[PDB]
């Protein structure tokens, strides 16, 4: 307070004593950082202003200020220093002006660059209206040419380029051929860079680099790593199409080499990252520092750890010779290790490392824990310092990014690592309810990118053997009276909980949070942990928790991948519905595509991505076994997964497995699990339940014991087991009265399961329809909702009562009675009951088509015409997206007469023109599909909703319509029809995004060659007359020319540069010239050919003289030829 | 009459209680949550039977319950619409308890991935605040304003709308972040600052300055922030809806 | 360091005051409660002086290392940690934080900020507010008032950065301005009440988040804890003066606790209701100067407002006969009416309970006894709002209103006067709504202060029959109490029945009380009255009163008689500034303002005396 008022003070005496200026002088030189500071307090403004109209003032201003900027650099201080020397006295606008280029013209901070840009630019403004006698003075001979030096060997004239002009008016004041090795120099003036500009445009360019020649590219130490990422990602975009892919297996090599290349750099022995103090251990702290401790080499690890986990993330679905060799799994594990060191290394020396590279670390940690041979290898006992170090990385950053000083993370031989190492990976896993638990209130310091990352990598640290047996361990169980004598190989393996030490409900509970947070990781601990479950079975409410531990335990060796692994896993669907036959056949095999892309979109927009631990992108499948079992791709289950869960949600739902399936997989007329003997506990806890619920078991673990039953007839295999859960479950019926409040939510869809497992007849399961026609009419829903499920499981293939067909209508009524209220609101009404509503609907729509006719089936497509067509708000978005694909289901299908299916494919139009980019994009898809199965100015209304699309979406709405156009284009009309509006698409003003039209345009005319249209092209481009070389924005005008000389080409090599002129779109330097130069005279002549038509362009050119450079250069380069 | 209310809310909380112990408290893989609905069904009754008695702040309460322990069991979507049907029942007597509840709505569409609805529930508050916080905010409705706007700014940064659809307000609030003049309005000088460089540094497509913003931002945001401003930095390294 | 020198060269140890903190800090560490709060207790003594010293980071480190005690199971500790935080300058705290650079790391490297007011005030003081016991919840929102003052928040309008704040706090003692220079209840203000906007953008932050606190609160007890504390909020920031910091006057907060008020837990805790009755009260009377006009309570206009206060008037009517039915036992079976209520039933058997276990205890000085609090809290609400009320409301009302306060009376003397004396205001409708018709260190450290002090030093050259025996009651009261309240409010009865000009023969046929007035007057001069500083201004305003009255025509006491019982007052006794002085003002007053030739030498005399 006093420095600061007795400067102001200061100043407000000096504003007074003008006459002297020693006191002026002494506060300059001596406070210029405390006067700027204080530049906002009026005596200090004053004082600015007297030192304005001061030249000798001034210039000890900006010397002081020249001696200062070091502590200006601020935002804030640097923005006080602009507002002062912005009045500065006129004979110092050559000084201010140095100052401004040669210090704060280049600033990280954009906005005060352009402050200083403006300023700067006013600086030479003044000298050119000041006389010259005097501009010259301040400015000298070396001086100004030293500025212009600084500002083109920087690319700050490029950034900057109106004062590189003005500059240059004062000191006037002042006195080849589109071949294979021109392309390859081309792509390496882009990609041999360092620079995140354009990666999906230089992966594209590299693509063309020819394959005999492309891994000795990517392998310079010039290439730009940014770009393996793209690479692997496009050159997989090749893989799943079927294809081989040179792109993809060259940038494999290349990080695989890279990955080998920065291991080798590390110390030979390995010692434990700990944050403490690493100085005191060895001189292997030295070394560390060296290390990733420059920038050289810590700006190397990040992006190979993107390239890596690229990488990672889709050797689950690559052909076997392109998994990573055995030789580079170590490789990998020690550069996951040393990547989150450095992470963790950079947090220490210098603050939050960066998102994109604590994101590529966390995702190279989380992706090598899931791969078995990246696990196996950290897992072992040589690589116990690694995992030691990768738990101690991930507290640590977890740590400093969640935990404020003052607070704790949790809020109510054995080197010391080792326990260290144990006691945090139990800190963690408990973190995983609270801190990591997204959407919890204490998962508000962690920034939501991070938290899936971490509570996988959570897990999988959590499954190690050096940990696993210790955090299995409640820690209320340390804190009573338990603690053994450990040793494992480690020195770290407890035995399990005695179950004198579980019958405690808090213990109890904290252990089964630990079994299915962790899963097993072996069929021993899997039989470790049901002796465990069943020892505590043999109290008040133990018994439940006892039966529903067992029933997860078991549900957990359904899970298709890694057994029981929940970092790798999802409980396995087997949907109900089947593959459509509408696909496989032509134009169905063109939907297949042009509906994967707007389906690969609407998953990375709506899906819960629960599967998913990295952030990529196109990363969705199913848990969905082959079962003819490997996983089946994602874009075979197009429209097949149940309508009624969320898309991308994996937990269980009633209908996890098709009866389909279960007659098919275990083939029953109508062995165990994934190493784990699941028939013996099938069969144990069938005779333990059909000999519990029978003989004064209270009702609460009756409910608790069907539950499970209807969970883990999931798992049965053979006929006799699911006759003994529905004889079990009728004589239940008969003992347990109406009095059930809970049963029937379970009683219900277990029997309609058994029944319908059964090859259901009238002999036994006859009385199904009689107590689900009971259970429709209730008082609560859930009773009804399970009624809906096992209706379903009924409805699947089963013939009702062989006789009797009143079951159909009886659920139809139900059906048309319940939704038809359900469209004015959507929101005060439950989620579920609507979901299997709709679900039932459409299955009987599909499968019995016969029964149903006048009232269903026509006005389902009404409720659900009403459904799509609700607000944003009263349409929820899960029930949005299940109607659409339940009715893209019933349109695919041919099982509608059509006057209901034309009452759908005419309930598209009004869904694409919403806001929500999601439902559009769902729309979309639904308007796919009512074309191409429905297959001419209806075609024409819908590319031009289409190209609105494009006009008035979002970048990303915009890019997939784009994408899918061209193929839409030449699949539903001639090109004739659309060259017009395409181009006019192309050359227009309010089109936003005219870099997707310019693919756009490539695609088509490159498809014009397909029959031989390889002339309509030139003479469509001769169609350039008006709308070409008419666009004020001259640099677009030949940025666009450029891009449309660059489709319209035969040649192969200028063809191929197209993302190499789509990454300037604008950007007129004069190497855009050249290139508009070469593309055009590459079009001259070899393809117009008539030497009149050659006179038809060149008069079309002139017209727009343009003697600069755009069009003259070109004119000069025509006479040459 | 209240007292039915009591009764209902506290067997709703007794039911939100089961429901978290079965699912989060000890994670079950084998429950798809029966308490929940019960929960829902009581809290509903009650909000209507509290709506009769003439108090919808104490329905909005219960809706406010209803909608946490939804976007606690990871359910982001059901949750924003309860908050939101909290906010329109305090609305025009609470401004700033239907502020809290439109924040918490926006936090969960955020979840969700729902950016333009976020986008939407931000100018939506935007505007309440400016109407009831009264240049020169009250407080409690300037951290309100704040919020919003750094949040608006990085969603729009995030989506970046073409010019054709960008409503008023928000190419009102875009085009203040442009400089040609010596203005930070209810915002820091400094964080001011980065989200002018940030906004300019986006327009013109200068990654490495991106990534300097990025880091120099990181403290002065919070963690929801934090991840809108990851969001854009990976938006324009890695553009969504290119399949590859 | 001088200090530290020259006491290192006179004795010669190197002991170092910077290693006390570290020793403070492992004190709070302690596995013992009694070391922790005695640690808290050290810190408390000196975490102010080490912020405002060169030691101020390690006084920002055991602000850090104090936070962890709210989880302490011991309520000592929590208590103690809440005066040891509400001691804290924030806007000192947030100059050494935004000078701090390695201390927001703290241990294990943290990213991002320290944010310790957030934490504080959020974390800490609005959580302990949800505690289970009502000892910590009331320190809590004691400490929540304390802290208000002194919480810097950014881009003030008043305070742009710390150093500006802190500077504002030393300049507003030392340079305070050297100069100087029909009755409304305590809640309204019809002035235009100029407040501080600092204060103001604080106060609104923090009733902000209590609110929140209240709204989305899932327990009993921080339902319980944050009305206490918007009660006190009320108390030390009226809502009619800080009413931009109250949101707005308030309609909505107002209705948030009358839904509180018809809950059916919360009236049956009596502190939290008396809370709520008084937040309540408070809210509907800051509207005064904005809702008032010039069918139900007409003087209102704003009818938005109307539906509160009519439920809060009846509220309170129901609550009065309660309490009456509990003092005068009798079981419950037209506006106050209870018996068909099933809430109010219940609150009738906590009442009861609550006095029938006052009734067999013998603590006169228990002055936090609950029924009695509840009553007085419910009386003063009911007189607050009775400000409001025109005759139409209240006057078939009234009679009711009476009857209770005749047995209440018994309980709470003083405030069912309060309550007699509002009901005489709006019988003879003389209550409101009857009677209504940039700057930065060097503006706050010189300009502002020099600025007025050289405009001032240029400025230097220039229905009654109802009434009867509750008046009755209370002058009786009078005569045989010895609190000394009860008598001041008596007194003012007395003044305001005279002002209304109902004949002084009617209530003292006998002259009985000021019999024993003037008697009073010998234990006051002898010193043997025990608090008679409270009752000597009320004494003399009504003697100056009764000097204008005319019993029959006939003067009753006279000012030369009030002027000689002043001056044996001051001639004889001890300090003339708790006794003489406030007896010289009603005489001074109401003789040279308010007021042939004997006046003239009675001036004269007053004269004297005041030389």
């Amino acid at each position: 307070i006093v420095r600061r008022g007795a400067l102001i003070l200061f100043c407000d005496y000096v504003c007074q004593n003008l006459h002297d200026s020693e006191h002026l002088t002494w506060l300059i030189v001596n406070h210029i950082q405390d006067l700027i500071s204080l530049s906002h307090e009026p005596p200090v403004q004053d004082f600015i202003s007297a030192v304005h109209r001061n030249s000798a003032a001034s210039g000890l201003f900006i010397q002081a200020i020249q001696s200062r900027c070091e502590n200006l650099s601020t935002p804030t201080m640097l923005k006080k220093t602009l507002q002062c020397l912005e009045g500065i006295h006129l004979s110092q606008s050559g000084a201010v002006l140095t100052l401004y280029v040669d210090r704060l013209l280049c600033t990280p901070f954009r906005v005060l660059a352009r402050m200083v840009d403006i300023l700067a630019c006013r600086r030479v403004e003044m000298l050119l209206a000041a006389n010259l006698q005097s501009s010259m003075a301040q400015l000298p001979m070396e001086e100004l040419n030293r500025i212009q030096e600084y500002l083109q060997s920087s690319g700050l004239a490029q950034r900057h380029q109106r004062l590189y002009s003005l500059l240059d008016r004062f000191r006037l004041s002042t006195m080849v051929s589109p071949d294979k090795d021109w392309y390859v120099h081309l792509v390496k003036s882009q990609c041999w860079t360092r620079s995140d500009s354009a990666l999906l445009e230089g992966a594209e360019l590299v693509n063309r680099i020819p394959a005999e020649d492309m891994n000795a590219f990517m392998m310079n130490s010039e290439f730009n790593l940014s770009l393996l990422a793209p690479c692997l990602s496009l050159g997989m975009s090749e893989i799943s199409g079927g294809q081989k892919s040179a792109l993809f297996e060259a940038a494999r090599e290349v990080t695989l080499a890279r990955v080998s290349g920065t291991v080798q750099q590390l110390p030979a022995v390995h010692h434990v990252f700990q944050p403490e103090l690493p100085a005191e251990p060895a001189a292997y702290w030295s070394k560390l520092n060296d290390l990733f401790g420059d920038a050289a080499l810590y700006q190397s690890l990040p992006t190979l750890a993107r390239a890596l986990a690229q990488y990672l993330v889709v050797v689950s679905k690559l052909p076997s010779h392109l998994h990573l060799p055995p030789e580079k799994e170590k490789d990998i594990v020690k550069f996951v290790v040393a990547t989150l060191e450095a992470l963790s290394w950079h947090l220490i020396h210098e603050q939050i490392p960066l998102s994109l590279d604590l994101q590529a670390g966390l995702d190279c940690c989380c992706l090598a824990l899931q791969l078995p041979g990246l696990w196996s290898v950290v897992s072992s006992t040589e690589f116990v310092t690694h995992a030691c170090s990768l738990i101690h990385c991930v507290h640590f950053i977890l740590e400093a990014v969640a935990v404020q000083p003052g607070e704790q993370l949790l809020s109510p031989q054995n080197p010391k690592y080792i326990t260290a190492a144990c006691e945090m990976v139990a800190e963690m896993v408990e973190s995983l309810q609270s801190v990591l638990a997204l959407g919890h209130k204490r998962n508000s310091g962690v920034p939501a990118f991070l938290t899936p990352l971490l509570r996988n990598i959570i897990i999988s640290l959590a499954r190690l053997p050096l940990v696993n047996s210790y955090t299995r361990v409640p820690p209320l169980v340390w804190k009573l009276g338990w603690s053994p004598k450990p040793g494992g190989d480690f020195g770290t393996a407890f035995p399990e909980i005695p179950v004198e030490f579980l019958q405690e409900k808090e213990v109890f509970k904290e252990f089964i949070y630990r079994i299915n947070t962790l899963g097993w990781t072996s069929r021993t601990q899997f039989e470790e942990t049901w002796a465990t479950l069943l020892g505590v079975l043999v109290r008040t409410q133990i018994n439940v928790l006892a039966v529903q531990a067992i029933t997860s335990l078991v549900l957990s060796a359904m899970t298709v991948p890694v057994a029981g692994n929940p970092a790798v896993s999802c409980l396995e669907q087997q949907p109900r519905n089947k593959p459509l036959k509408a696909l496989d056949t032509r134009f169905g095999r063109k939907l297949s595509i042009i509906r994967g892309i707007v389906e690969q979109e609407i998953q990375a927009m709506v899906s819960k991505r629960e599967n998913i631990a990295t952030h990529h992108l196109y990363q969705a499948w199913d848990p969905v076994p082959s079962l003819s079992g490997a996983l089946i791709s994602h874009e075979k289950l197009l429209l097949q997964i149940n309508p009624e869960r969320e898309l991308g949600s994996m937990s269980y739902k009633l209908g996890q497995v098709s009866i389909h399936s279960v007659w098919l997989g275990n083939s029953i007329t109508p062995k165990h699990r994934a190493g784990v003997d699941i028939h013996s506990c099938s069969q144990f806890l069938l005779e333990l339940y059909s000999r519990w619920i029978l003989p004064r078991t209270p009702a609460i673990l009756i409910s608790e014991v069907v539950r499970s039953l209807l969970v883990v007839s999931d798992l049965f295999t053979e006929r006799n087991q699911f006759e003994l859960m529905y004889v079990t479950l009728t004589e239940l019926r008969r003992v347990h009265p109406s009095e059930d409040e809970i049963l029937a939510q379970y009683l219900v869809p277990a029997t309609c399961k058994a029944a319908a497992v059964l090859g259901m007849d009238k002999a036994v399961a006859e009385p199904v329809s009689r107590l689900l026609e009971s259970t429709l009419r209730s008082s609560h829903l859930p009773s009804r909702v399970g009624a809906l499920h096992g209706i379903l499981y009924v409805l699947e293939c089963d013939l009702l009562d062989d006789t009797a067909k009143q079951l159909i209508p009886v659920i139809s009524d139900y059906l048309l009675s319940n939704l038809k209220g359900i469209a004015h609101c959507v929101n005060i009404h439950s989620q579920q009951h609507v979901l299997v509503m709709c679900a039932t609907a459409f299955y009987l729509i599909e499968n019995y088509p016969l029964d149903v006719g006048p009232e269903f089936s026509a006005s389902i497509i009404q409720m659900c015409g009403v459904m799509l067509s609700g607000s944003e708000e009263s349409t929820p978005s899960i029930i949005y997206h299940c109607a659409l694909r339940g009715l893209e289901r019933l349109l695919l299908s041919e099982q509608l007469s059509r006057l209901d299916a034309e009452s759908l494919v005419k309930l598209s139009v009004d869904r694409v023109n919403v806001h929500s980019p999601h439902r559009a994009m769902a729309a979309l898809g639904l308007m796919l599909t009512c074309m191409y199965t429905g297959k001419v100015i209806v075609a024409m209304e819908r590319v031009s909703v289409l190209f609105d699309r494009i006009r008035k979406g979002f970048p990303c709405e915009a890019r997939v319509v784009a994408r899918i156009l061209p193929q839409f284009l030449d699949d539903f009309f001639p090109p004739q029809d659309i060259m017009n509006k395409v181009i006019g698409e192309f050359l227009s003003n309010q089109q936003p995004y005219p870099q997707f039209m310019a693919t756009v345009v490539y695609k088509v005319f490159q498809t014009l060659h397909s029959t031989g249209q390889s002339s309509m092209v030139r003479d469509w481009v001769m169609l350039s007359l008006s709308n070409f070389t008419q666009r004020a924005p001259v640099a677009m005008a030949t940025w666009s020319l450029s891009c449309f000389f660059v489709s319209a080409s035969t040649s192969p090599w200028v063809a191929a540069i197209l993302p190499h002129v789509i990454s300037r779109m604008g950007k007129l330097e004069q190497v855009d010239v050249n290139l508009f130069c070469l593309v055009a005279t590459d079009f001259y002549r070899h393809q117009i050919e008539e030497e009149l038509d050659r006179r038809a362009f060149q008069s079309v050119l002139e017209v727009v003289a343009a003697p600069g450079s755009p069009y003259h250069r070109l004119l000069t380069c025509l006479r040459n030829v | 009459g209240p007292g039915e209310a009591l009764a209902l809310t506290e067997a709703a909380r007794l039911f939100l209680r089961q429901e978290r112990d079965a699912r989060q408290r000890l994670v079950c893989p084998a429950a798809y949550g029966e308490p929940l609905q019960a929960a829902a069904s009581a809290l509903g009754a009650a909000v209507r039977l509290h709506l009769e008695l003439g108090q919808p702040a104490a329905a909005a309460a219960l809706c406010l319950e209803l909608a946490a322990a939804l976007r606690d069991l990871g359910q982001p979507a059901a949750a924003a619409g309860h908050f939101q049907r909290a906010a329109q029942l305090q609305l025009p007597q609470l401004p700033l308890a239907a502020l809290q509840a439109l924040g918490e709505a926006a936090s969960c569409q955020l979840l969700a991935r729902d950016y333009t609805g976020a986008l939407a529930v931000f100018t939506r508050m935007q505007r309440l605040a400016r109407e009831h916080g009264s240049p020169a905010a009250l407080g409690a409705f300037s951290d309100v304003l704040v919020r919003c706007e750094v949040s608006r700014v990085l969603l729009l940064l995030l989506l970046q709308p073409p010019p054709a659809k960008l409503l008023p307000e928000h190419a009102q609030t875009l085009e203040k972040y442009s400089w040609e003049a010596f203005s930070s309005g209810q915002l820091p000088e400094e964080l001011f600052l980065l989200l002018q460089s940030l906004v300019m540094a986006t327009h013109e497509k200068d990654t490495e300055a991106i990534k300097s913003l990025q880091v120099e931002m990181w403290p002065l945001l919070t963690a929801e922030q934090n991840h809108l401003l990851h969001l854009v930095l990976q938006e324009t390294i890695s553009p969504s809806g290119q399949g590859v | 360091g001088d200090w530290m020198g020259t006491i290192r060269t006179l004795t010669g140890n190197t002991f170092s005051l910077a290693d006390c903190i570290p020793l403070l800090r492992k004190t709070l560490k302690d596995e013992s409660s009694v070391t922790c709060k005695l640690a808290c207790t050290a810190v408390r003594n000196c975490v102010m002086s080490l912020c405002s010293s060169s030691y101020s980071e390690l006084g920002l480190q055991l602000i850090i290392d104090v936070l962890t005690l709210r989880n302490s199971s011991y309520w000592l500790v929590r208590t103690e940690l809440l005066e040891t935080l509400a001691e804290i300058d924030f806007r000192l705290v947030s100059f050494l934080e935004a000078k701090a650079e390695n201390l927001h790391r703290g241990a294990h490297h943290y990213t991002g900020l320290l944010k310790l007011q957030e934490r504080v005030l959020n974390n800490v003081v609005i959580h302990l507010l949800g505690d289970e016991d009502p000892r910590v919840r009331h320190v809590a929102a004691a400490s929540l008032i304390r802290l208000v003052p002194k919480l810097f928040y950014k881009c003030d309008q008043g305070q742009a950065d710390p150093v500006v704040a802190v500077a504002r706090d030393q300049s507003s003692v030392y340079l305070k301005l050297l100069m100087h220079e029909t009755r409304i209840y305590r809640g309204y203000n019809l002035l235009p009440s100029i407040t501080d906007v600092t204060m103001e953008n604080n106060l609104s932050r923090v009733i902000a988040a209590v609110s929140h606190e209240l709204i989305t609160s899932t327990t009993r007890a921080l339902t319980f804890g944050c009305c206490e504390a918007l009660c006190l909020l009320s108390t030390a920031f009226p809502v009619c003066i800080w009413s931009l910091g109250w949101h707005c006057c308030t309609v909505g907060m107002a209705t948030m606790i009358l839904t509180l008020l018809s809950s059916a837990w919360f009236p049956l805790d009596l502190s939290a209701h008396q809370d709520a009755l008084i937040l309540a009260g408070n809210l509907l009377a800051a509207s005064a100067p904005k809702s008032l006009r010039s069918e139900v309570w007409p003087a209102l206009g704003d009818r938005a407002l109307v539906p509160m206060v009519e439920q809060l008037f009846s509220h309170l009517l129901k609550v009065i006969n309660i309490c009456a039915h509990v003092l005068d036992d009798v079981a419950p079976g037209s506006l106050g009416s209870f018996y068909h209520l099933p809430s109010y039933l219940k609150l009738h058997d906590v009442l009861k309970a609550t006095h029938a276990n006052y009734k067999v205890t013998l603590d006169l000085q228990n002055s936090t006894e609950k029924f009695g609090g509840f009553l007085r809290s419910a009386l003063d609400v009911l007189s607050q709002i009775l400000e409001l009320a025109t005759l139409q409301d209240i006057g078939k009302c009234v009679e009711e209103i009476l009857g209770y306060l005749k047995s209440c009376f018994s309980r709470e003397p003083m405030m069912a006067t309060v309550c007699v004396q509002q009901l005489l205001k709006t019988l003879f409708g003389t209550n409101l709504a009857s009677q209504f018709d940039r700057p930065g260190l060097y503006h706050y450290c010189f300009m502002a202060p020099y600025t007025h002090f050289t405009q001032a030093l240029a400025d230097a050259s220039l229905h009654i029959r109802l009434f009867e025996p509750l008046v009755i009651k209370a002058l009786k009261q009078y005569t045989t109490t010895t609190c000394v309240q009860l008598q001041k409010q008596v007194l003012d009865l007395l003044a305001q029945l005279v002002q209304l000009r109902v004949n002084y023969c009617l209530l003292d046929s006998d002259q009985v009380f000021i019999g024993f007035v003037l008697k009073q007057f010998e234990y006051i001069e002898v010193g043997q009255f025990r608090e008679s500083e409270a009752i000597i201004p009320n004494i003399f305003f009504f003697l100056v009163l009764l000097s204008y009255e005319r019993y029959h025509s006939k003067q009753i006491i006279g000012i030369p008689k009030i002027i000689q019982l002043c001056d044996g007052i001051m001639a004889s006794g001890r300090k003339a500034v708790t006794h003489a002085i406030p007896a010289l003002q009603p005489i001074v007053h109401d003789l040279f303002v308010l007021r042939g030739k004997e006046l003239e030498t009675q001036k004269e005399v007053v004269v004297s005396m005041l030389l």
